[PDB]
RNA sequence: CCUGGUCCACCCGUGACGCUGAGGCGCGAAAGCGUGGGGAGCAAACCGGAUUAGAUACCCGGGUAGUCCACGCCCUAAACGAUGCGCGCUAGGUCUCUGGGUCUCCUGGGGGCCGAAGCUAACGCGUUAAGCGCGCCGCCUGGGGAGUACGGCCGCAAGGC
RNA sequence: CGUGUAGGCGGCCUGGGGCGUCCCAUGUGAAAGACCACGGCUCAACCGUGGGGGAGCGUGGGAUACGCUCAGGCUAGACG
């Protein structure tokens, strides 16, 4: 059932903008495009899940990251749909590496979250209302998903690792295990658990985010139907 | 909490319209003497602060020193850029012979017997880094043949 | 035109591993064999087979490296960190058996040719001989 | 017209006949020297006009060697990639010159740029290495004194080594 | 910047020699000093005794992987 799925419209990407380290992961170059070998993506999607599973069922949280408009939303879903921390906006630096401090911004979201519903607003000149509002607005804008666990993610799942490599660095400098969906655009070596496949067309993104967040909850109970994806999906 | 000995402190400085500002730097080593040592460089607007920061990174960045009889497993040379270092193990009851830096490290490294020599740039800082990376690169009959399985 | 084919091989090896690579092919020779036949017997390589590239007989030599690693630069430790030739073509180095080096404090090997075969630091000391200290590996 | 080097393609011939290279020899920009031509433009020197405190300069008007040619010297240079030569090995991306192919592609030589790994004091280098190695030559060993002095060889001299 | 004399450096395989090279034996390597022990002077310095070594070099025997030499073959260098 997987083969026909991926191969359907979810394989082979980046062309000639490649990176030689991604060789063991290729069939050939069709019409110019690099066509990754799918037969190995299984053996790799496998081992990857082998790692997800043996974590979902040991109650440890996973940070999802994606900041590209071709794959932002389709993660905000699978994250809420797993109740897991995620990053949809600009993955600000040092979020992990400098946790204690970025966190201090979260404790500013709830500093306003509770001074939202309150009688203290009867006052505060129109100045601080526009201000404190805006401040909660953006605070929120960037930290919608970076609240969740106030603890260092036991691992991290990421779309284009070369995109949010900054992130990958942080995790890597902290020994935090790293899973991610990289293509030819991305250098394998520096990813602990590797998902070799498309990283742009919203097709392959949902197919691997889905069955990943699906295999997440299948170690907690609650097997459901697929998640919101089609709404204008081509 | 470990040993924490302070290698050196320095007042650096930069220019700017009006006058020259300052800053202080701190090489600090740290040890239990069971083969766990840590090096850290700390710069801050004040002497006290600097040293604090020193121990902090030190405790962050330490390494397993595979002792033996109180000395070291095998001999090593290491260049850190310009500054080179010789670590050569001595028989029981020699002494830790090195300069302030390589000793100050090697002491809380829990070593006692070890012949050593600085070479090239004898820049404290850069010798320091050398001394560590030297250690780091140590091996034992064990973890050696561990790589020569098959 | 290769001056000392060995220090070449020796380097080919050295160079292949810095990037971590399946194998590499020193052009063949009974002596390059013999030498390889000790890197492997001593656990520095997986070993080696004979091959061909247009009637040209090289030696496929399969390297050995460490386990992956956590933290940044997860690249494996090397089975062969260091390998530098001695007794060079522009200056042969020989040794009596008492003159034989004690590499890396036992942790290392000093391959070396002699009248009774290409022994090693221990193999020679034990066999009680010396000769052209070919190179040191570890 | 005479002639050098050089790349490719076919795998034909020779069978290691190789690499480097102290001395030696040859070449060696410009300026300069000798003999003889040549001389339009330009132009050290030199003459004037300005500027200027001065202006043996910068700007303007003139102008001789020289710049050209033949033959013979001179033998220097930021003679620069400030990177000796030969060979093996160590990601690719891109554009470019020029070869060969059952030519959207591949492969060989050359010239650039960005860059793995690695080197690096840094700057940077990076299959055109400053990487990793071997061979052989050359050269360095604080600044000034000084490329001076003496000696020696070379040169008509200037002067060179 | 070239060219090249001397010299330095020399691709794959087979064999002969065994110069380098390696091992064994024997001779030599005086003694004094040095070093390890033991003692002689009240200790020590000094000093006696004993032991252990020293590269070198001569001689005899052996080894033949690497270097050299001679002999045969090869074509990946080089040349045509
Ligand atoms: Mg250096
Ligand atoms: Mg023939
Ligand atoms: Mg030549
Ligand atoms: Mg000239
Ligand atoms: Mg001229
Ligand atoms: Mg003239
Ligand atoms: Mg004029
Ligand atoms: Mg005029
Ligand atoms: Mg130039
Ligand atoms: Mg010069
Ligand atoms: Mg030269
Ligand atoms: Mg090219
Ligand atoms: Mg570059
Ligand atoms: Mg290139
Ligand atoms: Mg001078
Ligand atoms: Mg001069
Ligand atoms: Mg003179
Ligand atoms: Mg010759
Ligand atoms: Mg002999
Ligand atoms: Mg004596």
């Amino acid at each position: 059932v997987k083969e026909l799925l991926e191969a359907g419209v979810h394989f082979g990407h980046e062309r000639k903008r490649w990176n030689p380290k991604f060789a063991r992961y290729i069939y050939a170059e069709r019409n110019g495009i690099h066509i990754i070998d799918l037969q190995k993506t299984m053996e790799e999607l496998e081992r990857t899940f082998r790692f997800i599973e043996d974590l979902a069922m040991r109650g440890g949280t996973i940070l999802f990251v994606g900041t590209k408009k071709q794959a932002q939303d389709i993660v905000r879903m699978e994250a809420e749909r797993a109740g897991m921390p995620y990053v949809n906006q600009r993955w600000l630096g040092g979020m992990l590496t400098n946790f204690k401090t970025i966190s201090q911004r979260v404790h500013r979201l709830e500093e306003l979250e509770a001074l939202f519903a309150s009688p203290e607003i009867e006052e505060r000149p129109k100045k601080e209302q526009v201000r404190l509002k805006h401040e909660l607005e953006r605070l929120q804008k960037y930290l919608s998903g970076f609240r969740l666990l106030k603890r260092l993610p036991d691992a991290i799942f990421v779309v284009d690792p070369t995109k949010e490599a900054i992130a990958v660095r942080e995790a890597r400098k902290l020994f935090i295990p790293v899973i991610a969906l990289a293509d030819t655009d991305s250098d394998p070596d520096l990813v602990d658990y590797i998902i070799p496949g498309n990283d742009d067309a919203i097709r392959s993104i949902q197919l691997i985010l889905s069955r990943a967040v699906d295999l997440i909850i299948q170690a907690r109970g609650g097997v459901v139907e697929p998640s919101p994806s089609y709404a204008l999906v081509q | 909490d470990f040993e924490e000995k302070m290698i050196l402190i320095r007042r650096t400085a930069r220019m700017q319209a009006g006058g020259r500002r300052f800053r202080f730097g701190a090489l600090v080593v740290v040890g239990d003497r069971q083969g766990r040592v840590g090096l850290g460089f700390g710069k801050a607007p004040e002497v006290p602060l600097a040293v604090q920061k020193a121990g902090y990174y030190a405790r962050r960045n330490m390494v397993e020193v595979p002792l033996q009889n109180g000395t070291i497993p095998h001999e090593i040379e290491v260049e850190f850029g310009a500054s080179k270092i010789v670590l050569k193990p001595a028989a029981p009851g020699t002494g830790v012979i090195a300069g302030a830096v390589p000793r100050a490290i090697l002491e809380l490294a829990g070593v006692t017997d070890i012949l050593t020599k600085e070479l090239g740039s004898r820049n404290p800082i850069n010798i320091a880094y050398a001394t560590m990376e030297a250690l780091r690169q140590l091996r034992t009959k064990a973890d050696v043949e561990r790589l020569r399985k098959g | 035109m290769l001056t000392d084919p060995i220090a070449d091989m020796l380097t080919r090896i050295r160079n292949a591993t810095r990037v971590y690579k399946e194998s590499t092919d020193v052009p063949a020779s009974r002596f390059k064999e013999e030498i390889l036949r000790i890197l492997a017997r001593e656990g520095f390589i997986k070993g080696y087979e004979r091959v061909d590239v247009d009637g040209k007989p090289y030696l496929r030599v399969y390297l050995k490296y460490g386990p992956r690693r956590q933290g940044p630069d997860p690249r494996p430790e090397q089975v062969i960190h260091h390998i530098r030739r001695i007794s060079k073509p522009g200056r042969r180095v020989y040794v009596g058996v008492k003159e034989i080096p004690r590499v890396r404090r036992g942790l290392g090997i000093a391959i070396l040719s002699t009248s009774k075969g290409v022994l090693t630091d221990r193999e020679a000391r034990k066999l009680g001989v010396g000769g052209e200290l070919i190179c040191e590996v570890w």
